[PDB]
Order: structure tokens, then sequence, then C-alpha cells
RNA sequence: AUAUUGGCGAGAGACCGAUAGCGAACAAGUACAGUGAUGGAAAGAUGAAAAGAACUUUGAAAAGAGAGUGAAAAAGUACGUGAAAUUGUUGAAAGGGAAGGGCAUUUGAUCAGACAUGGUGUUUUGUGCCCUCUGCUCCUUGUGGGUAGGGGAAUCUCGCAU
RNA sequence: CGUGGAGGUCAGUGACGAAGCCUAGACCGUAAGGUCGGGUCGAACGGCCUCUAGUGCAGAUCUUGGUGGUAGUAGCA
């Protein structure tokens, strides 16, 4: 599909304020709430904060580097929910489904027309 | 009626429907034209409804009448379209006169893409390939390492070299 | 009751291991006196290994098999849109294999198509390294007259030697089964016949289970009874499928995990 | 679907009631079915299993193998089948345990209670 | 190569681990029979293990020397547990038939054990030494 | 029991003579009394079909050519008569390799493209035979007064054939086909100088796909006439056939030229060969050459094999009713035969003759012969003593 | 008719799931502590079956090494999954009285990176659901559906194969 | 946005490997987090529309359990 050049803003994780001096503190984002922290007051030098102006084009949302809509897929009945968006939507074959029923969904897919966004998963030769 | 249904599918539960992580709707009911859902763009809500289906490779335009509202048995009367592309989308238009300019290029586009799945053919008749995907189950990927690493330890390559370089170069001297 | 269970039987595993060998050193004592003693225990207690325990023509030799009549020429081609590890693979057959020309596989010319090629430019073998990802898992020699075919895979490959233009020896071990023999019969035909001593060179291809594993070393005599013997070459595991027997039109044996059940056998 | 108020649907009650059951229970608990030549002959499916009767191994890794019960471990909920028999590594034999809802009679050891228990459950001998 | 290698193992073993570990890496990359020579000698007094990492209030000694190091000791308890070791590791290669002279310790490994008592485990893999090796033009 | 096992790699006949119950690949249980090597001709003139005429003599087909009268003779060597093969007769050159070579310009896959017989049968107590090779020729070879062999006629066929088989249900006619070859009924004459095309069979409509239907007949069994009011013009003869299409297809002529029922017996379209008829209690049901004695196709149950391991039963409607020594049997299946009605004579590339059970499904006899065989026929079952 | 945290015996739960739930899922009011009244824990899971590692060998013992059973010991009576702190070994990198962080980049190491292969317009033929001859069958309004027997390409791209 | 359980639904996923655990692996979401590949595993589990609560941790000289530096130091009369 010819899509707009997709502009992230911010590719680096957001991570917590002394989540890498110690191990107990989570790499998952959590605000800072003491009225005497710097980070919290935005102090140069200190890490940049989650904010809505990092906030993706409403046009290129959901975009992976392929132009595809991200979309998992279980079966063959919901893979075939994606026969008129083959150009906007990619099938990712959700992880638990097993090795003997993926060979039956990138058959499908290959003649459908659908991308996969994970094949070669389970599936040697 | 029709809005009464679509209120209580569009929430309160379509029962059938995929909410993709882009926030969109997808109803998997078997008969809609657009996979995606949306007012008039499912089957359900809609009373007026066409669609292209393939049940072999026949490709045939189904189309259901508000006239059979009470017996859903019949509901979905259908047409097979010929085969060639252009006395087909002739065919479509005939079916769709005094309709929704929405179902008459919808099902013109039904068909379009349903014509095209029709390249399965041109990758099974120049198939002959190769390859075949072959499942890796865990038991086996054990079976297969920790056996051929009892077999390196029982194997003892050396002594045997050494034992049939001797014996041969006695008897070839 | 783990607690009581945990005390019991490590006090019963101390209490073994104290016994077992008090046992012993007056084992050992009565053995210092009269040598044999020990020697009828031998006899009797047997150390029971796997292999211990294993559950148990010259018109062929030229049909379906390459002999020391011609150079045998190899037709070395890749598996489609193959990655550099596989032309990295195709440079270590294009030493120890005789004459191998490689073909660059460009899509299409589907089996019997490559077939009527190597008639009229009048090739041997076909062999063929296929990938699934960034390593190389599978390798299929096939005899292009009539087709006696083998698949196997590749589970070891680790790279210090550095070898010669010299070509080298062959050595082949545990083919009492004659399926084995038949494949000790592939390696016997597509591997050179010329062994030239001087070099030094040997290609071994031990098989003491189902896995046949090929190997190069560099051998070096002292007249006191004993060899020495240096790594050299792809180190290398390969597991026997199919036997297609036609071109790729009929089976033999085709491996599957109903075998691994037996524990023994050994094809 | 249960009616009856007198039995219970529980879980945890049942599972005590079959693992804390006495030796005269555990002998009907432990049931072999008859073979279709035997059901053909005597008119009835299933029967309690004792030592001196004939039986033939359906499911399992000893599959088709047939033999005459040694002793029925009631208190392991097992019976030991005479030449269906592990070998140690020591050269000994320790008999398999098998369940004799996997097991089927062949050859009946009829005694005169053996007789009247066929009698009652509608059977001609 | 698992070919050209054997492993003894002790485990659960009341030893200080301080102490095993300064003996463990003092004797690390040497020769069988140097080795072996070695801890009689630290038993004897005419040589002392190098000690690196534990080592407070050490009285330093001249025969420390020969590794670069101050701080000597000998740890005569330690040093038993590990030629013990030794001893049966070159009896493992024997059992296997690998050649005696050019035997030598690659990968020795000592880490703690559960607890008070402080106990270690104690793993040491001795393999050949392969040269062996002649040209031709 | 007694076997003529039919070896390629040594080129020769190995004769099987054991007991019910003999296993080879077991050490402790039964042996075979006597193996035995006869006529080792080497690979290129290995025994394709054979025929066993009577006690004493037994006609053989070679891949060299070579059409052979055999004489049987026994003598002792407990208690056990072994026998002796002695060539009387050959007639030879009965091959044309130029028709296949030529026709085959990738047809599918075969390099060298070796022309064999594809059967061996007698025409109707007549001392008269006949002989199909796979490049549309058809020798009929009589057996003289003299016991010596003369060919008859030499007669032609459009290639290429794969099986041909005879019509011997009175209530001379054959059918015959191969690859990208229908099935077509030809008539013999009694002088057997004039063959004469009478029908021949319509491809099945298209699929989903809209490709034409591959067709490749492997086997062909021939049923006793459709009862009713009997069409003119419209011939009756009723048959089923197998594929290499997985397409288990059955022809009513009084129906049509087109087979009123194309099943597919195994998904993805694997190959399978060699149709058998047997019955579901161990019982005779058909005539020498194997054809079905009834006017329905549901009383039909069919054995054949793919080229994996295995070894099929099907029914009249394309049910699976089980496999066939799923255990024992590790390599392909070359040849089978439901010998008697109440045994199965099975032995392929994994160098093993086994005699099946009908009724219960059970392996009798393994026997380790050494060499690839490509067919077995039962001389006699009478046990030693 | 009513009460009921005891007893005897049941039936249940939008309850808890081993630091929870009773203190106690187990040699629990036990071990143990207190002169005594009393106080009072910790601690569940090998496997399908012990098939619990025979036998050779290293050591007075403690533990190892070969070898084997099992689907898996990458399940060993320290026994399902086996997290983090922390410890050893190996490999890589850095270190002149501080490190870790943010913006940007180089170098070193390293991982991604199509069983993607056509699309269109003409031309040989060969087939079919195509033309044509003869039909049979489900039902609702014309703008229906399914399904046989023959023939025929010298018209026809209508489709699919070359 | 997430967690335990409930009703409903996806004729959902699942010994051809569910849940969990890691991972110098990849993608999405400003973020809460979600999804996927690889490795380990062995039996159940998830999305969706709703319900319900003993529901989200860095601290409390927090409670419990485990493990360090101190240290082979003071020390063993």
């Amino acid at each position: 599909l010819p899509h707009p050049k997709i502009v992230k803003k911010h590719t680096k994780k957001f991570k917590r304020h002394h989540s890498d001096r110690y191990h107990r503190v989570a790499e998952n984002w959590r605000k800072q709430k003491g009225i005497d922290s710097v980070v919290r007051r935005r102090f140069r030098g200190n890490i940049s904060q989650p904010k809505i102006g990092y906030g993706s084009n409403k046009k290129t949302k959901f975009l992976s580097p392929s132009g595809h809509k991200t979309f998992l897929v279980a079966n063959v009945k919901d893979l075939e929910t994606l026969t008129m968006h083959t150009k906007t939507y990619a099938a990712e074959i959700a992880h638990n489904i097993s090795a003997k029923n993926r060979v039956v969904i990138l058959a499908r897919a290959k003649a459908l027309g659908i991308k996969v966004t994970n094949p070669k998963g389970r599936l040697a030769l | 009626s029709d809005e009464i249904v679509w209120q209580v599918i569009n929430q309160s539960f379509c029962s059938h429907r995929i909410k993709a992580p882009n926030g969109q709707n997808f109803c998997r009911n078997e008969y809609n034209v657009t996979g995606l859902c949306t007012r008039q763009s499912c089957p359900l809500a809609n009373s007026k409804y066409a669609t292209v289906k393939c049940d072999n490779g026949k490709l045939y335009l189904y189309m259901k009448t508000p006239e059979r509202a009470h017996t859903p048995a019949k509901l979905w009367e259908r047409i097979k379209l010929s085969k060639n592309y252009t006395k087909a989308l002739q065919q479509i238009d005939e079916h769709l006169l005094h309709w929704s300019k929405f179902f008459r290029h919808k099902c013109k586009q039904r068909f379009t893409k349903l014509t095209q799945v029709m390249i399965t053919e041109r990758r099974l008749a120049l198939r002959e390939e190769e390859r075949h995907y072959v499942g890796v189950a865990p038991k086996v990927k054990r079976r297969e390492q920790n056996r051929e690493r009892k077999a390196l330890v029982a194997a003892k390559i050396e002594k045997a070299i050494e034992k049939e370089l001797m014996d041969r170069l006695k008897s070839g001297a | 009751n783990k607690l009581k269970r945990q005390e019991i039987f490590a006090d019963i595993k101390h209490e073994k291991n104290k016994e077992r060998h008090t046992m012993r050193r007056k084992r050992a004592k009565e053995e210092r006196e009269n040598p044999e003693l020990r020697e009828q225990r031998l006899k009797e207690n047997v150390t029971q290994t796997i292999e211990n325990t294993r559950v148990y023509e010259d018109d062929l030799m030229r049909y379906f098999n390459s002999n020391s009549n011609e150079p045998p020429k190899i037709f070395l081609t890749t598996n489609v849109n193959a990655k550099k590890s596989a032309y990295e693979f195709a440079n270590i057959l294009i030493e120890i294999l005789p004459n191998v020309t490689f073909v660059k596989r460009k899509f299409g010319y589907k089996l019997k198509e490559i077939s009527d090629i190597c008639i009229k430019r009048n090739f041997t073998d076909i062999v063929i390294i296929n990938e699934d990802k960034k390593k190389v898992t599978g390798l299929t020699f096939i005899h292009l007259p009539e087709g006696p075919t083998f698949y196997f895979k590749l589970s070891s490959f680790v790279e210090h030697g550095r070898p010669t233009s010299h070509i080298p020896e062959l050595i082949l071990n545990n083919f009492q089964t004659r399926l084995g023999q038949t494949v000790g019969r592939l390696f016997q035909s597509i591997l050179p016949q010329n062994p030239d001593i001087e070099g030094r060179q040997v290609i071994t291809l031990h098989n003491q289970r189902d896995y046949i594993f090929f190997r190069r070393h560099r051998y070096v005599f002292k007249d006191n009874e004993r060899v020495g013997l240096q790594e050299l070459g792809p180190q290398f595991t390969l597991k026997l499928k199919r036997l297609q027997r036609g071109i790729k039109e009929e089976t033999e044996w085709e491996h599957k995990p109903e075998m691994d059940k037996e524990k023994k056998k050994f094809y | 679907a249960k009616q009856s108020l007198d039995v219970s649907s529980d879980r945890r009650k049942a599972r005590k009631a079959y693992f804390t059951a006495p030796s005269s229970q555990r002998r009907v608990l432990l049931s072999a079915p008859l073979s279709k030549e035997l059901r053909a002959q005597y008119g009835i499916k299933a029967l309690p299993i004792r030592r001196d009767d004939e039986v033939l191994v359906v499911r399992g890794s000893k599959k088709g193998q047939e033999g005459k019960i040694s002793s029925v471990y009631r208190l392991k909920f097992a019976v030991q089948v005479d030449k269906v028999t592990k070998e140690k590594v020591n050269g000994a034999s320790v008999p398999i345990n098998l369940h004799p809802s996997k097991l089927v009679i062949t050859k009946l050891h009829l005694d005169k209670d053996r007789k009247a228990l066929i009698q009652r459950k509608g059977g001609k001998l | 190569n698992p070919a050209k290698s054997a492993s003894a193992r002790g485990s659960y073993l009341r030893v200080s681990f301080k102490n095993t570990r300064e003996t463990a890496q003092a004797i690390n990359g040497w020769e069988l029979t140097k080795a072996q020579k070695y801890l009689e000698q630290v038993l004897d007094h005419q040589r002392a293990i190098p000690f690196r990492r534990f080592n407070s209030s050490i009285g330093r000694t001249a025969q420390g020397k020969e590794f670069g190091v101050t701080k000597a000791r000998w740890p005569a308890k330690s040093v038993k547990f590990v030629q013990g070791l030794l001893q049966n590791a070159a009896a493992n290669a024997e059992a296997k038939g690998l050649d005696a002279t050019k035997l030598y310790v690659s990968h020795i490994q000592v880490n703690q054990a559960p607890k008070e008592s402080s106990p270690s485990h104690i793993e040491l893999v001795v393999t050949e030494k392969e040269e062996a090796v002649a040209k031709a033009a | 029991m007694r076997l003529l096992v039919s070896c390629v790699d040594s080129g020769s006949i190995k004769e099987v003579l054991c007991n019910i119950g003999t296993d080879t690949s077991v050490q402790s249980a039964l042996q075979p009394f006597h193996v035995a090597p006869h006529l080792a001709e080497g690979l290129k003139a290995y025994v394709d079909r054979m025929w066993v005429i009577s006690e004493d003599e037994a006609i053989l087909a070679r891949n060299s050519g070579v059409v052979e009268l055999v004489k049987i003779s026994k003598h002792l060597k407990p208690k056990f008569d072994i026998s002796e093969f002695e060539i009387t007769s050959s007639v030879s050159d009965l091959f044309d390799d130029a028709k296949l070579e030529s026709l085959s310009s990738k047809s599918v896959k075969r390099t060298k493209l070796v022309d064999g017989f594809v059967t061996l049968c007698p025409i109707k107590s007549n001392n008269t035979f006949v002989a199909a090779t796979k490049s549309g020729l058809l020798h009929i070879i009589k057996k003289g007064e003299d016991k010596k062999l003369i060919k008859l006629a030499s007669l032609g066929l459009k290639a290429p054939v794969e099986f041909l088989q005879l019509y011997d249900l009175e209530d001379y006619i054959f059918a015959y086909g191969g690859e990208e070859n229908l099935i077509k009924l030809v008539e013999i004459d009694s002088s057997f100088q004039s063959l004469k095309q009478i029908w021949e069979a319509k491809n099945v409509k298209n699929d989903r796909l809209d490709m034409r239907v591959p067709v490749w007949p492997m086997a062909l069994r021939f049923l006793e006439p459709s009862p009713g009011k009997t069409e003119k013009g419209k011939l009756n003869y009723q048959f089923a056939a197998i594929t290499r299409w997985s397409h288990l297809t059955k022809y009513s002529t009084q129906h049509g030229r087109k087979p009123f029922a194309q099943i597919d017996l195994l998904p993805n379209r694997e190959p399978l060969s060699q149709m058998e008829v047997f019955d579901a209690k161990g019982e005779n049901v058909v005539s020498s050459l194997g054809n079905f004695q009834s006017e329905t196709f549901n009383e039909l149950n069919v054995i054949t094999t793919d080229y994996k391991k295995n070894v099929f039963k099907f029914d009249g409607n394309g049910r699976m009713l089980g496999k066939v020594g799923r255990d024992d049997i590790t390599g392909s299946s070359t040849y089978i035969h439901v010998h008697d009605g109440k045994y199965l004579l099975q032995g392929g590339l994994d160098r093993y003759v086994r005699i099946f059970d009908i009724k219960t499904n059970k392996m009798l006899v393994k026997v380790y012969v050494g060499s690839r065989i490509n067919f077995i026929v039962m001389l006699d079952d009478v046990e030693i003593e």
C-alpha cells in the first residue's frame, strides 16, 4: 500500500526513574508523585516523561514497518475476515497455535494474499 | 425492526465481532461483503443485503429480501455468476438495479477479489515443491539432542580410527 | 511426609555406601593374596551396556552406485533463495567431494527438468543442501540414473586444521545392518576412490547408533604401537531418512518417531 | 443429571470416598468387562475380578498380551497379571500394575458364589 | 571434547569455602603430575598457596614471590579435599583410558552449598594436552 | 506353506518353505525350513510377472524381454520336499523401449523409463497365455502340444499401459489404461489377430479450481453385469478402478461413459496402487483373475498400497477399513495378493515376505529374503512335520 | 411455631488455595519453651509404574566416574515448574582519588532482511461447468438453484490448462 | 490499562505443548501495558460484551523467608 512516511516521535522506551539503580524498582513506567522530585518538575538532564505530544499520527497509527496494521488470528475462520483488507491488515498467527494448525493457516493466507507477520514460527523444513 | 437490531449489536453484543488492536470491528457472519462491520455493512442490522460467496469454484451472489424476515430457512436467494469476468460484472449490475451504490460496487468488488483468489490454481499447477512444512515437537527435539550427546560419549571416534589405521597399515605393509 | 522421608533415606543412603564399600575393602584384601578370585567376578558380573544388549549384489555395486572407472561428477545445488551459511557450507563440500560443480538454482525446472540437463551434461550424482532458517539442516544425495536417494539431517557444525591439496583416505565403522551398508555404500561411492597415502589425510564415517559422525584427521606413526591425530575439517552429525528408490518416487525406510520407542534396533 | 438429594456431586467428598474406601468396596471398584464371546454366552457385561481367571489386556504398552491374574492388589487399585512382567536391570522380574478397566476377562474362574453372582445379575451359565 | 576429558565432583563438603576458592585457582591450568607434587609441597611447608581475594590478616612470606603476591598460607584441610578429588579424577581418566603424562586440569570450579555451616561444592575437569603433528610437501 | 518369491537384486526366485507363525526377525521364534535361490540371471533380467499353472508347471516373464515356461519337480533333502526349476522353452524380444523413451518427454518422473510386463494370465485347460507390456504391446504366447512356447500374434495398443485386466465372467474381453490414458474396452477375436476398441471412458467434471482431474488408473477389477432392463447400444460391464490420485473410480457402462462415482480415498492426492479384492469374513468371492463375482458395488471390499509404507483397506464407498500390518511394514509395498480369499501375500522394498490373515488382521509369516520383492505366489498351504 | 459458633449425620458456595485458608492439608495442640497457670511453630507435589541407578571403578568413611531404567533424570527420595537477591567459573569490555542516568554518534560483538516470481495483451492447441442434443430435481417470481446421457470444435477466450 | 473469581460469547487456544519462567530477540500503544519470535517447561488457559472484589507497592526502626558486604576479620582461656 502507498503509505505516508511513518514518523515515530519517540523510539526509546519510557523507563521509570531509578529503575536502573535499584533492582526491585521495575522498568515499567510509573509517575513520580513526590513534590521534591526533579523528574516531576522536569529538570534538564533528567529522563523524559510520557506525555500526549508523543502521540502517533492517526493516519499512520498501529502500523508496522511494512505499512500494515497488526491483527491476531486463531484459525482459518478468523483469517478469512481479512479477505477484503489484504493491503491494510496483516495476519499475526497467535503464539499458542500448534505447529499442526499453522501449516493449514499459512496455506490459506498465501492463497488469499494475506501477509503473515510471523511465518517460520515452529516450522522447520 | 432493524434500527433496534443494530443498536443492540453495535454495543450490547454482536456475538461474532473481532476487536482488532486497530480498534476496528470485524463481523465474521459468512454473508457480509466487507469483512469489517459497520451499519448496513453487516448482514444482520441491514434488511436488504447482497453478497458474493463461493461454495465450490462456482461463485454465487446471495441476496436477502426483507420479505423473508419471517422465514430464516430461505433468506438468501442465490444466482450463479457465469465464469467470464466481463459478463459476470454485467450479470451483477442487473441484480443490483435500483439498490444502494454500496452493494453495487462492493459485490462487484467481492467478485473481483474472489476471482483473483483463483490464483490458487496458479500456485497448485506450478507447485512441485521440494520442501513441505515439518513440525518440531519438543519431545523429538530432545530424542535427537540428548541421544547424540550420548552417542559421541560411547562412540570414542579417536580410538576407532587409531584401531582401524593400525589394523589397516599392518595388513597393508 | 517429606520431613520423615528426607531423614530416613539420607541415612539409608549413608548406611548403604559404608556397607557397599566395606564389602569391597574386604574384596580388595582377598584379591591381594589370590588373583584368581577376581577373574571369576568379571565373568559373572557384566557391565551390560546398550551395545551388548542391542535387540539384534556385485551387479548392484555398479548399477546404483559409482565405482573406480570414471571420475564421478557431483552436481552440487542449493535450495531456492538460500543465504550466506548455505554457500559457506558449499565451500566445505567444494573441497571434500571429488569433482563438484556449484549450480546457482534459479526458480523452476521442477526436478525431472533438472534430470534432463544432468543427462545431457552427463553428471553422476546430485547433492542439494537446504535451510529453514540461518542454520543448515538437511542434505540430500541422489544418484542420477535410476535414482537411489538418501536424505540427511545435520545437528552439529563447529569451527584449527587447515588441510593440504592431497586427497583423503576413507574409513567406515559399524555397518552390520544391510540398510547401514547401503549408506556405507553411498559414502564409498560419493567420496574419492583415489587415496594418495602421503599427505596423511583420513576421512571417517563412524556410526555407533543411528547417528553418523564424519571427521578429518592427521595421523603420525611412532614405532611404539601408537598413532597420534589432530582435529581437522568440519564437525558433523547426520541422520538417514527416506531412501526414495526412484528419483523421488517410492520409499524404503523413512524415519518416524514411532522409532526411538525401542531404545534399540539401529538401522 | 442428579435428581436424588442423598447423592453428592461434590469432587472433594467423592475423591476422599474412593481413596479411603475399604477392601470390600474396592472389590466392586475393581471390576473388569467380559470379552464379546463371554458376553454372548453368559449374558452379562462386567464382573469383579479374582485370582485364578484368565485375562486379555486391551489398553496400554502391553497391548494385546494376555495371561492369568496372580494377585489383586486392592490397596494400589491394581491387578498383577502373570507373564506380563517388566524385567529389572539385575535380571529379576517385577509385575506391572495394570488396572481392571483396561483389562478384559477371557476365561472366568467359576466357584459356587461366583455362579450365584452370575445368576443374580441375569446370567445363564 | 568430552572424549578427551575426565571429571571428579565433590558435593556438600564440610570445608571452609573461602579457603577452597584460593587453593582451586592456585592449581588451575596446571599439568596433573606437577599439580599433585605441588600440593604435597604445600602440606610440608615447602611452597604456599597464593591468597588473592579472601586474604585479610594473612602473614606475608617469601614463597609468594613465585606468584607475584605478598600474602600466602598453608591450608592443610582445603588442599586435602582437592588432592583427594585430583587422585579421583586421575583414576577417572585411567578408567576411560587417557594418557596420564599429558593430563592437565582445564576447568576447576568451587561454589557454596546449602547451610551455621558454610559447606561447598567442588568440581574439576581434567583434559589431554594434544600436540602430535606432521606435514608433507 | 510354500511360496515363489520373485527377487530383483539377484534376479531370481527364492523359495520359501515354512509354517504358520514363522518369524525370521526374532531368533527364539520359529524358523523357515528351507530358503532356496533359483535361476540367478542378474539385475538386468529380473522376473516381472508369473503364473502358476498346476502342480509341476509355472510360466515366468523377465525384464530382459523373455517369457519362459519352467517345470517344477520335487525331491527330498524334517521330511520336507524341495523344488527344482528348469527352463524348457523361452520366447524372447518382446519389449519396445523406443516408444516409451519418445513419449514421456517429462510425463511425470522416470529417468531410465524401463519397459516391463503389466500382466501374465490365461485366456480361458487351454495352454494359451497373454502378456502385455508398458509400450502398448500384447503378445498371445501359446504353449504348444510338444510343451514349447510359440507366439501366435503380436498386437498394438495406445501407450502408456499400466494395468490390463481380462473379463472371465460369462454370465474375449479386456480393459487397460495408464498415465493420461483412459480405461478403454477392447474385444479380441478367437483367431487372436483382430482387436476392436468397443468403448472408451470419459474423465469426470472439473474440481473446485476448474483444473482438469488427473488420469492415471493403476488397476481394474470387473464385476458381474448390471441387472434389469439392458439398454440397446450401451454395453453391460460393471467395473471399478484405482488411480495414482487417490480416486477409487467406479464405472457402469449401462449408466454411462463417465464413472458414476469418483471417490478420493486419501487426502492430498496420495499415490495408490494394486487394487486387490477381499471379503471381510475371510472368504473366496473372486475368479482365478481376481475379478469380483457380484452385481453390486456395495459388496466390494478392496486392498490397496501407497508408496510411503502403508497398506489400506476400503469398502465400495471409500470408507477406510483399517491398515494392514502397521507396525511390521517399515518400507514400501511392491506387491500384494489376496490368496484363497483368506490369506494376504505381501512383500516390498523393505525386503521381507509377509503373510497376513484376512479376518483377524494378524501377521502369520515373516521371512527375510535379502532382495527387493516384486512378486509372490503361494503354491500350497499344507503343513510340514 | 422459636433459639443453636456444641454433638451426631448430611447437602452445598460468584469463599481460601499452602506467608491464604482453623494454630494445625504433613509423626499438630505435635516438636519445643516456661517452677507453673500457659505459650506454642516449622513442614504439601519424583514418575504412569520405583522401573529408586544392577554391575565395573575412584575412597577407612564422606562423595564421585563409567554404565543403565524412564517419554523426560534438562524428574533423582537435597526429587514438578525453579524467579530475584547473592556465589563461582568462563568469555567480552572498562578502570590516574567515584559509578550508575539523559541527548547524539562512532567502533567492537551481534540479530533481523521474501517455499516474493509475476502482471497485461496477442497466438498454437487440448479440455470442461463451453456450444449443441436429450433430461431429471428442489422450490418461489424472475434477474432462480442443484444435478445426468450423448456429440462437437472447421469460431471462440466462455473458463482452465500447455 | 492490569489481577482473582461469576454470567454470556468466541461450535476460541491447547501433549503436533496450556499456564508459568527467562531472553545481547522483534512489533505495537504518549503511557498503564498489549502482542509476537527463541529457549526452558508439562496441563490447563485466553480475547470479546457484562458482573463482582480480600484487586495494582519502594519505603511504614513494616511482617515472613532467603542472601550479601563486614570477614576468613574480632574471636577459640
